[PDB]
């Protein structure tokens, strides 16, 4: 398959919170920046949420085979054993580390 | 102080009425951050559209404006480019990018950009910017993309904030300032065109290579022209900076801004006009007289 | 004549604002101008300019194409109101065109409506043979006339 280390960003540091604006194109648009090898991940802790812009693009462990979900409401999607963090792009600031996942086709 | 932020910068001041401010006239200016910005749009390959596409900016945090103009005029540059939607990248480009590891980066698409960018002046929140053709076709564009791809926080242009798009001859960028080379050498040169190319072989006697957007197309295929065209957007901007910096522009405006106790964003916009408009409506005040009402027509469309 | 047309059709169409002709703007927004060939011979579908009032875009000139519009229907000389795109100031693109609405028709009056039917003779030009000064034409028409009594 298709094996990729997606690096982990920093909150205060992103400079492009949003892949735009609706549920059909984020689904869309930010699986564009997985095949440009463009996007990063912030590891989800408390308080990290109202940083960042609606809508958000999430990594689901489908069972690291992963799958993309996106949340609108954030009732029952980041709370979970199942997530790992929020997909954004990336915009050459400086990573922390690199967290490889593999992408299901 | 109010509870909320309500602009972009650090302190905020309020005031209950305007006899509580006063003025205090003897000290000298401070240096402030100038920035030069440079960006490539390309008429969208289906059907007339504007593509903005590429970024490049120049910046020099402390720069003078009583003293002569810094050499060199910045310290650090960025550059940011986009495929719009479908000038493929060339094959490795962002590895040849951190092989040579100048100053630049890369974006997926068009709102990841325009978002960068608008952190970026942000975060630099520039008192003076400068670019060529800012009054008729760059700033335009500029909104008009802002507004396609609809950037978070578009306000941040300006130093202020106000949540809905205005329609506007100066709404746009409330906050900062908008330095257009052109006007200004028109106002102060003889050339035969006051195109970028034209002004700068008559003054800097040098030559800048026009690249037409017809060959481009392809050109979005091999990295080392692509590169190129971005190292000449970075000679664009730094031809410019070089431009206004000889030229002083700066202290011709503070000078004539101090004289005719005018606002200086209208002085830099243009118009002989307003500025002496300022003078003579101080004349007349100090002079205790009445000064007719602005005329309410307005839209001046030169 | 182009800005009274322009004032009538920006006031039956309820326009917004026109927009001069050399200033760029990305979103579609109405132009104005009399149509006009570019070259000095018969009028071509993508030889054709647009040039408008000096009040709005100096009486300057700018060439259309016409590959995106649907339908049309261009002769020199007619003012029209393109609402193009014009994005980059040097060439615009049409998008689509608004007719012209016409005058209002004369209104009548009662001693109008006070007249009964009543017919008219035409008749145009040459009244004479290529080759004649007899004007047999002539003679026939009076004829027909004076049997007809109009």
């Amino acid at each position: 398959h298709v094996q990729l280390s997606l690096p982990v960003l920093q909150v205060r540091d992103v400079l492009v919170r949003g892949f735009g604006d609706s549920v059909e194109e984020a689904l869309s648009e930010a699986r564009e920046h997985l095949k440009n090898g463009t996007c990063g991940l912030v590891e989800l802790e408390k308080g990290v949420l109202p940083q960042l812009e609606q809508p958000y693009v999430f990594i689901k462990r489908s069972d690291k085979v992963v799958e993309l979900v996106a949340e609108m409401d954030g009732i029952q999607y980041g709370r979970s054993g199942i997530t790992l963090g929020v997909l954004v792009p990336h915009v050459g600031e400086t990573p922390i580390a690199y967290r490889n996942v593999l992408l299901r086709k | 102080l109010l509870n909320q932020p309500v602009s972009w910068c650090k302190v905020e001041a309020m005031a209950l009425k305007p006899d509580l401010v006063n003025v205090i006239k003897d000290v000298s200016p401070p240096p402030l951050v100038v920035m030069a910005f440079s960006m490539k749009t390309m008429q969208n390959a289906k059907n007339h559209q504007n593509e903005i596409i590429a970024m490049a900016a120049l910046v020099h945090h402390s720069f003078a404006l009583d003293k002569a103009a810094p050499k060199p005029p910045f310290q650090s540059h960025f550059c940011v480019v986009s495929k719009p939607k479908d000038c493929i990248f060339p094959y490795a480009f962002k590895e040849v990018i951190e092989k040579k590891n100048v100053k630049v980066e890369v974006a997926a698409t068009e709102r990841t950009l325009l978002g960068f960018f608008l952190a970026k002046v942000h975060k630099i929140d520039p008192d003076i910017i400068v670019g060529h053709n800012i009054y008729g076709f760059e700033l335009e564009v500029l909104l008009q993309r802002i507004n396609v791809c609809k950037a978070p926080h578009w306000s941040k242009i300006g130093r202020l904030k106000r949540s809905n798009m205005p329609k506007g001859e100066r709404n746009a960028t409330c906050g900062r300032m908008i330095c257009d080379v052109e006007i200004s050498a028109k106002e102060l040169i003889r050339c035969k065109s006051y195109h970028l190319s034209e002004l700068v072989q008559q003054i800097l006697k040098t030559e800048r290579v026009v690249i037409p957007m017809e060959n481009i197309q392809n050109m979005y295929s091999e990295s080392s022209q692509l590169l190129y065209l971005l190292e000449h957007t970075w000679k664009d901007a730094k031809f410019i900076l070089q431009i206004m910096c000889e030229l002083n522009v700066l202290p011709l405006a503070l000078q004539i801004t101090n004289i005719a106790g005018n606002i200086m964003s209208r002085t830099l916009m243009g118009g002989r006009s307003e500025r002496n408009e300022f003078l003579l409506l101080h004349a007349f005040y100090e002079n205790n007289y009445i000064v007719p009402d602005k005329q309410i027509f307005r839209k001046p469309q030169q | 004549k182009i800005e009274e047309l322009g004032s009538e059709l920006k006031e039956h169409y309820k326009i917004e604002a026109f927009t001069p002709l050399l200033a760029p703007a990305q979103e579609p927004v109405t132009l104005l101008g009399q149509i006009g060939c570019d070259s000095n011979g018969k009028l071509n579908n993508k030889s054709v300019i647009l040039e408008g009032d000096r009040e709005h875009s100096s009486g300057a000139q700018i060439p259309v194409d016409l590959s995106e519009l649907k339908e049309y229907s261009l002769f020199p000389g007619q003012v029209v109101i393109m609402e193009g795109i014009n994005t980059t100031g040097r060439k615009l693109v049409a998008t689509k065109l608004y007719e012209g609405v016409p005058l209002p028709f004369y209104q009548p009056t009662e001693e109008d409506a006070d007249f009964e039917q009543s017919m008219v003779l035409v008749a145009c030009g040459p009244y004479t043979t290529s080759d004649s000064i007899t004007y047999d034409p002539l003679l026939d028409l009076i004829a027909v006339i004076n049997h007809d009594r109009p």
